[PDB]
C-alpha cells in the first residue's frame, strides 16, 4: 500500500 | 410584502468599504406603502410587545429613543424590516448594527440593506422579519411559538457554520497581523495568504507537517522504540497478543503496580491506571481486551503535564488534574459536589472555563476504588478523584507552569521533538516536579501527540493564558516575508481590457509569473486557463489561490461590484481610467454621480502605501483624490492642465503627452520613455485613445517600480492584431482601400474611433455600421456624431435581430445624421452583410471605411473577401 | 553521490545523512511530503473538485449511495459510454470500463456494489498515460497497454499466447522485464465482450486484450515517451502537482497523443497519485531507462549544500579521554552543537 | 459606516 | 479525530 | 563599556560624535532642556521618543517661566519621532499623556497602576502599554499579558522598595  | 430579489455581498462595495457582509433584499411593498405606520391600527403596540427588545436602536435621531418614536411619526413598513432582521440576529446572539434603506424603481420598491456574521442565518433573518411585520398589518399579534421556533433555527443556522476553537485562535491572529484568509472547497482547510506565499492549515495541521513524522508519533510501540534507542526515558513494559498472559508479563515489568491498556486506542477508554492485585489485573485484562491487538506497562507516580513544542522550541507547560472534590468541612461527597457544581465559572463547553462534574456509573467505580461513597463524609483536606484521567471536558483543570521548568528539561523536551520529526506537537510527561531534571524524580515521557489542541493553554483555569498562535504564524510567515503578492486593479467606464494586456505584458517582461483576467479570458504567462467573460470575484479567485502567481493584473467591472463586492480587500495600484454615461437605469444606477460612487471603491481600497493613478482630464475622476487615503499619481493629453502643475509643484509624479512623447513627469525632472509613432498599438499617432491608455499602464509600472528601459522594452513589443484582439481596432489593407472592424457601445466610442478617421491619411471617409436595439434613445445623437467625421455614411439598422419592429433604427439615425450635416451621400441600404461591406469601391483610392458591426466575427470574416494584405 | 545511509528501527524508515543535515525516506514518501497533500491525493471527490475549480480537465461525473438510480445517473453524463466503479479504492478492483447497454449497466452495479459507498463518469477514448513529477519539474513520462495478442499470422488466440508467452524477457516479477500472461476466469471475461475465445482464429493485424487495465505485474507493456510530450501538456501538469501539493507524484492522463494539447484531443486527467513507483519508467520494455533517482537525491541534499557534519576520531592507548574532553570544549567555544562520547557518559552541549 |  |  | 569622554555630555555636539561613529550601529541619547533651548536637537528624527515626566525643575532660566511652557520644550522629543516608530509617554502624568494629541507617530503607554483609565481605553484598540502588577513588571499588547520579571528579583529596584525605579525600568522595557 506504498507503490501506486 | 414581496422580495423580489437578493444579493450576498462579501468585500468592499457600493453601501460601505468596510461593511464587507451584507445582504441586500429587493423589497415590493405591494401594500403598506401607502399606508405608513399610522394608517395600519395596531401597528405599535403590536411590534413592541412581539419584539420588546427593539429599544436600542437609533435609527436617524442619535440617541437610544430614535427608534420606535419613527413608529409613531409616518414611517413606511421598508424601514422596519430592517430593524426587525437585525433584531432577529441578535436574539441569538449574532452581533449586527448596520443597515440603510433606499427607494428605487417605481414608487414602493426598496432596497433594504442589513449587515450578516453567518451568510445563511442572515438570509433566514430577512425572510423572517418581512413575515413577522406582514402578521401585524393584518392582525395585531405574531404567535409566541413562531417567534421561538424562529430563533431556534436561527441558532442551528449559526453553530453548523462555526469554525472550531483550534481554528478560530489561528485566524484571529492571522488577522492581527494582516494575513488574508479563505476557506477552501474541501477537507476543511483553510488558505492563509496569496498566490507563491500561500500556505494551509486544517485545524492543528499545517503544510509544513510531515506524514512520516505524523504517521510515527500514532504508533505507540515505533514511537517508543525509537525514543529509547536515543536514551530519551519512557516507562517500561511488554506486549501480549490477548492470551492470558497477565501474570508473566508482570515479572519483567518487576512488580503488581501496573497499567494495562487496551492495545489500541479507541478515546480514553478500557484503561486501568494502578492495578495491585491479580484480581485487579484479571478484570483489567477482559476490559483491555474489547479492542484490536502496551498491556502491563511499570506505574510511575507524579502529576500529568502536558509541554507544547512549535518549532523545535518550548511555547508553553501545563499541569493537569482529573475532577474532583475535598474535604472543604465534615460534609458529604454528594454535598460537595453540588456546592462546587454552581461555580459560576462552569458550564457548558467552550463556553466557559470549566465544566460541570457529572455523576455517573464511572464515578461511582472511581470512588469505590478509593473507599468512598456518595454519603461519606471526608476529613479535612482529604482529596477525592471522579474521574481517572485529566480532562478538561470532563470537569478537570488546567494550571500554567510554563515559567517553572527546569533548562534540562526544556532541552529534553526539543529534543524529543525532534527525534519523532513533528513541528507542532504535544508531549505528556509524568513527573512529580516539573522543577527538577526528570532523571532526579524518576519520571517518564508517556506520549507524543500530532496536531494537539489548545485550550488548556489558551485558556487555563490557573495562570495566565498564552498566545499559542503567534509562535505558529511566525513559522509559516517567518519575520520580513511577504504573506501578499501585487496587486494591480483597472476600472473606468471604457478602455480596461486594453489597458489590462499592456499592463500585464510590461510586467512580463521581467520574468515574472503573471496572471490576470479579462472579459475575453482567464491567463498565466500567455496559456489560457478558462473562456468568456471572467472578470468578477469569481475569476480573481482562481487567480489569488493559484501557487504559482507572482503579479495579479485583474479588469473590475461595475457588474461584479455591484453583485458581490470585490475579492481582494486591498491592493497596490487601483488605475481609473474614465466615468462615463453607459450601463445607466442597470443595478439602481440610475446618474452620473452614482456611477462614479461605484467606479470610486477601486481608489478608496488602495493601501496606504501605495497608488491610486487618475485621470486629470476628467472632471468626476480627479475629484476622487479626496476620499483616497493612499498616494496620488495623475495622468493627461495635454501637459498644461493645471492639476498636473500644481501636483509636480509638490514633487508628486504625473504622466504626460507632450512634444510627439510619452514621457514621466518625476518632480523637476522629465523622463522620456517613448515616441507615440513608434508605439504600435497607437496607429502610428492618430488614436488619441490609445495614447491615454498607454499612458495609464506606464505610470502604474513606474509608481509600482519598474524601471524606465523594462517599460520601453514593453510598449514596443505590444500588439493587439486581427485575431488577438477582434472587434478592437482590426485594420485591414485590402488593395488601394482600407477598412477597421471596432466594436463601439456607448457613444464615447464612437467618438474615440471618428478621431482616428479624421486623422486618416488618405481619401474619403465612409462608415457601415451603427448601434443595435438594445440602445436608450441616443440614437440621434451617435447620427450626429457620425455625420461629423464621415463623407460616405450608409444606414444599416434593419438587421437579422430586429429586437424592435423592423427599420425604425434606421429611421431614426438618418433623422440625426441629416439634422447635422445633410452632405455626407446619406443613402440607406440596411443590408449590412453583401451590400454595405461589400460595394466598398465606392471609396477613393486610400480611403477609410469604418465598420460598427453587430458582431465582429461576421465582420473579420467578409472583409477578408478582399484579399487583406 | 557518497551520501551515509542507515536503516531505521521502526516503520522500515532508512535515514540519509549525518546529525542536522539528515533526511528520511520511507519507500516513495519522503521527510518533503506533506499530509494534507497526501490525504487530499487519496480522496478522489476531494481532488476532483479542487482541480476544476482551478481549470483544469477532469471527467464529467457523478455519485449514487447504491441506490438503482443508474438509469438517471446516465442522463447528467450524457449517455450510455459510461464508466462504473466502486465507490470506494480496493486495489484495482470492480470496475467497468466501457458500458453500452442497460444490462451491462446492471452487472457493473452489482459488482461495484461490494464496496463502502463516481459510478457513472463519461468514458474517455485515448490511451493511458503515467507521467511523473518530482518537485514542481517533470521528469518522465510513460505510455501503457495491457496485456494482449495480436493476428501475427492465423493462429488462434490459444496458440498466439503461447507463442509470445516464450518471449526470453517474460518470466516470473521484478526478475525480467515482463512478466507472463495467464489464462484465467477473467481472460475470458474481456476476450467475450470482444466477440472472442481461445479458438478463435484472428483476422490480420487484429488485437485482442486479455485484460481490463494496463499493468506490467499482469503482463501489459511501458513504452518511454517522455520526449515527444508538448510544452503546453508540460506546464499543465506541473500546475496540477503544485494545486494538490505533493513533491512525488504520478499523474494519470487519458489522451489519444501526448504530442498535442489535452484541449485539442479532448483528453482528460483521471487520477492524482501519492508515493508513485518507479518500475515503468527504470524498466521500460521500449525506449530507453530513466534515472529517477537523481531528481530526488537532488531536493533532499540541493547541490552545493553538506550531508555530513565533521567527525573528529580520537585513538591510541593512554589520553584518548583527556583529549576527548578538551576537543570538545574548544568546538563548543564557536556556539556549535558539539556531541561526544566517552568512557565515562555520552554528551551532548 | 455608521448605523440604522 | 483533531484536537489530540 | 570603553569611556570615550567624560564631562557633561548631553546636548548636540555630543550626539554628534556617536552619530558620526564608524562603528556604531544603536544611538542611545539622553536630551536635556539645555541643549534643546540653547542649539536644537542633533538629529532631526528619531525610532523611540521617550518623555518621563514634566515637573516644576529649572524654571525661570531660558525664558521658560511656567510649567506649561516647560510641556512644550519637551514634547519636541514626540514631535519629532518618524511616523513608522513610537512616542513612550507616562499615562500617570497629565500633561505628558496630554503630548499624544500633538504626535504623528504611534503611542505606547507605561503606568504604576493598572487601573489607569488610559491604559484601559489604549488596550481595548489593540495598543501596547506596559504596567507594574501582582509584583510583576509586565506587558500588554492587546488581550494578552506577558510577564517579564518581578520586581524584587531586579537589583536596581531596592527590593521592590523604591517605586521610581520601577517606573524607570518599565519605560526602559517598553522601548525596548
Ligand atoms: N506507566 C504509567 N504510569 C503512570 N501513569 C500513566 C502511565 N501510562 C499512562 N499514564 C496516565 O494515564 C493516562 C492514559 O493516557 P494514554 O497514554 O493511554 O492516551 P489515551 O488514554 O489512549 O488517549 P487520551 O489521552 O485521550 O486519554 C494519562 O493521563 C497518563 O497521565
Ligand atoms: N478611453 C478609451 N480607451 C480605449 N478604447 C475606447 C476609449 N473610449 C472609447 N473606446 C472605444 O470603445 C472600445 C472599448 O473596448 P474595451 O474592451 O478596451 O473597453 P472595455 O471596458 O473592456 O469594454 P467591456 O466592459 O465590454 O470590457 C474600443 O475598441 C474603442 O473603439
Ligand atoms: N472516465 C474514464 N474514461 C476512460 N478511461 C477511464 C476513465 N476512468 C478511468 N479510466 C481507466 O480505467 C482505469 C481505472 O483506474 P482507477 O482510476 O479507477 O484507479 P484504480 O483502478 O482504483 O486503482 P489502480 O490504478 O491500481 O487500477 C485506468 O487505467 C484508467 O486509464
Ligand atoms: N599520554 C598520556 N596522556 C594522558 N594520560 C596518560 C598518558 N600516559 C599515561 N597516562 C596516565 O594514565 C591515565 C589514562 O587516563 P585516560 O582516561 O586519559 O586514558 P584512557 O585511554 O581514556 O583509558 P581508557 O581505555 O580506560 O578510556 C592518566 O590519568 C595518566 O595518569
Ligand atoms: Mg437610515
Ligand atoms: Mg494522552
Ligand atoms: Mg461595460
Ligand atoms: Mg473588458
Ligand atoms: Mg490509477
Ligand atoms: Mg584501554
Ligand atoms: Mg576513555
Ligand atoms: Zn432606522
Amino acid at each position: 500500500d506504498d507503490d501506486d | 410584502m414581496k422580495i423580489l430579489k437578493t444579493l450576498t455581498l462579501r468585500g468592499p462595495n457600493y453601501w460601505s468599504i468596510r461593511r464587507k457582509k451584507l445582504i441586500v433584499m429587493r423589497l415590493d411593498l405591494e401594500d403598506l406603502a401607502e399606508r405608513p405606520s399610522n394608517s395600519i391600527p395596531g401597528f405599535y403596540e403590536g411590534l413592541i410587545k412581539v419584539l420588546p427588545s427593539l429599544v436600542e436602536h437609533f435609527c436617524s435621531p442619535g440617541y437610544q429613543g430614535g427608534f420606535l418614536e419613527r413608529v409613531k411619526e409616518g414611517t413606511y413598513m421598508g424601514h422596519i424590516v430592517e430593524h426587525v432582521a437585525l433584531e432577529l440576529q441578535e436574539l441569538v446572539g449574532m452581533t449586527a448594527g448596520f443597515g440603510r434603506t433606499r427607494e428605487t424603481s417605481t414608487p414602493g420598491v426598496y432596497n433594504v440593506v442589513y449587515e450578516y456574521v453567518d451568510e445563511q442565518a442572515g438570509r433566514y433573518a430577512g425572510r423572517a422579519a418581512v413575515r413577522l411585520c406582514r402578521s401585524l398589518v393584518d392582525t395585531g399579534d405574531y404567535p409566541r411559538l413562531e417567534l421561538e421556533k424562529d430563533l431556534e433555527d436561527l441558532r442551528d443556522l449559526g453553530a453548523n457554520s462555526a469554525l472550531g476553537p483550534s481554528t478560530e485562535t489561528i485566524v484571529t491572529e492571522a488577522e492581527a497581523r494582516k494575513i488574508p484568509w479563505m476557506l477552501l472547497s474541501a477537507r476543511a482547510m483553510v488558505q492563509l495568504g496569496y498566490g507563491v506565499y500561500q500556505q494551509r492549515i486544517q485545524a492543528t495541521l499545517s503544510s509544513h507537517s510531515g506524514i512520516l513524522g505524523v504517521e510515527l508519533a500514532c504508533d505507540k510501540e515505533g514511537t517508543k522504540t525509537i525514543l529509547q534507542d536515543a536514551g530519551i526515558p519512557v516507562p517500561r513494559g511488554t506486549t501480549i497478543q490477548y492470551f492470558d498472559d497477565l501474570e508473566e508479563a508482570i515479572n519483567d515489568v518487576g512488580g503488581y503496580p501496573v497499567v494495562i491498556k487496551p492495545l489500541d486506542g479507541n478515546h480514553g477508554r478500557g484503561i486501568t491506571i494502578n492495578v495491585r492485585h491479580w484480581q485487579e489485573a484479571i478484570a483489567a485484562y477482559d476490559l483491555a481486551a474489547e479492542e484490536s491487538k502496551i498491556i502491563v506497562e511499570r506505574y510511575y507516580e507524579g502529576s500529568d503535564h502536558r509541554v507544547l513544542v512549535v518549532n523545535g522550541k518550548l511555547v508553553a507547560v501545563a499541569e493537569r488534574i482529573p475532577a474532583h472534590v475535598t474535604g472543604d468541612g465534615s460534609s458529604t461527597i454528594s454535598e460537595l459536589i453540588e456546592k462546587t457544581n454552581q461555580d459560576p465559572n462552569r458550564g457548558d463547553g467552550h463556553d466557559n472555563i470549566l465544566t460541570k462534574i457529572v455523576v455517573n456509573k464511572t464515578a461511582i467505580d472511581v470512588m469505590e476504588r478509593q473507599g468512598y461513597n456518595l454519603d461519606s463524609v471526608l476529613p479535612k483536606d482529604e482529596v477525592v478523584y471522579l474521574r481517572a484521567t485529566a480532562n478538561l471536558s470532563t470537569g478537570g483543570i488546567a494550571i500554567d507552569r510554563t515559567d517553572d521548568i527546569h533548562p534540562e528539561n526544556i532541552w529534553l523536551m526539543e529534543r524529543v521533538a525532534k527525534v519523532i520529526g513533528l513541528d507542532i506537537a504535544g508531549i505528556d510527561v509524568v513527573t512529580s516536579d516539573i522543577s527538577k531534571p526528570l532523571r532526579e524524580t524518576n519520571g517518564v515521557i508517556v506520549e507524543v501527540n500530532a496536531a494537539p489542541g489548545f485550550r488548556m493553554h489558551v485558556a487555563p483555569s490557573q495562570g495566565l493564558p498564552r498566545n499559542v498562535a503567534a509562535p505558529v504564524l511566525d513559522m509559516l510567515f517567518p519575520p520580513g516575508t511577504p504573506s501578499r503578492i501585487p496587486i494591480l486593479a483597472v476600472t473606468g467606464t471604457n478602455g480596461k481590457t486594453t489597458t489590462t494586456r499592456l499592463l500585464a505584458h510590461i510586467y512580463r517582461q521581467t520574468g515574472k509569473t503573471v496572471g490576470y483576467t479579462s472579459t475575453d479570458a482567464i491567463y498565466i504567462n500567455e496559456y489560457c486557463v478558462e473562456k468568456g467573460d471572467n472578470t468578477g470575484p469569481q475569476s480573481a479567485g482562481v487567480i489569488l489561490r493559484d501557487p504559482t502567481v507572482e503579479v495579479a493584473v485583474l479588469e473590475t467591472a461595475r457588474g461584479g461590484i455591484l453583485r458581490a463586492g470585490l475579492a481582494f480587500d486591498s491592493c497596490d495600484v487601483g488605475v481609473v481610467l474614465n466615468v462615463a454615461a453607459d450601463h445607466l437605469g442597470l443595478g439602481d444606477i440610475d446618474t452620473i454621480e452614482q456611477m462614479a460612487k461605484v467606479k470610486s471603491v477601486i481608489a478608496e481600497v488602495v493601501d496606504p502605501s501605495g497608488y491610486a493613478v487618475l485621470n486629470a482630464d476628467d472632471p468626476l475622476v480627479a475629484a476622487m483624490a479626496d476620499k483616497v487615503k493612499a498616494k496620488v499619481a495623475y495622468f493627461s493629453m495635454n501637459p498644461d492642465n493645471p492639476i498636473i502643475q500644481a501636483h509636480v509643484r509638490r514633487n508628486g509624479i504625473a504622466a504626460v503627452y507632450e512634444s510627439g512623447y510619452l514621457s514621466i513627469l518625476e518632480g523637476s525632472w522629465t523622463l522620456r520613455v517613448e515616441q507615440a509613432k513608434l508605439i504600435p498599438m497607437t496607429m502610428g499617432g492618430m488614436a488619441p485613445f490609445m495614447i491615454a491608455n498607454a499612458l495609464a499602464a506606464c505610470l502604474a509600472a513606474f509608481v509600482n517600480g519598474l524601471d524606465v528601459e523594462v517599460i520601453r522594452q514593453g510598449v514596443r513589443t505590444f500588439t493587439t492584431s486581427a485575431e488577438q484582439t477582434p472587434g478592437r481596432m482590426n485594420l485591414f489593407n485590402l488593395g488601394q482601400h482600407h477598412a477597421l472592424v471596432d466594436y463601439a457601445h456607448n457613444p464615447a466610442g464612437y467618438r474615440a474611433v471618428g478621431d482616428f478617421v479624421k486623422n486618416w491619411q488618405g481619401q474619403r471617409f465612409g462608415v457601415v455600421g451603427g448601434p443595435g436595439d438594445r440602445r436608450d434613445s441616443d440614437l440621434i445623437e451617435l447620427g450626429q456624431i457620425a455625420a461629423q467625421v464621415f463623407d460616405r455614411i450608409i444606414v444599416k439598422e434593419d438587421d437579422d435581430k430586429r429586437g424592435r419592429s423592423e427599420g425604425e433604427t434606421a429611421d431614426l439615425i438618418v433623422k440625426g445624421i441629416l439634422q447635422e450635416n445633410p452632405g455626407a451621400s446619406y443613402e440607406v441600404i440596411l443590408d449590412e452583410t453583401i451590400a454595405l461591406n461589400k460595394a466598398l469601391d465606392q471609396v477613393e483610392e486610400k480611403g477609410l471605411v469604418v465598420v460598427f458591426p453587430e458582431s465582429v466575427t461576421r465582420a473579420i470574416d467578409l472583409i477578408k473577401v478582399r484579399n487583406p494584405i
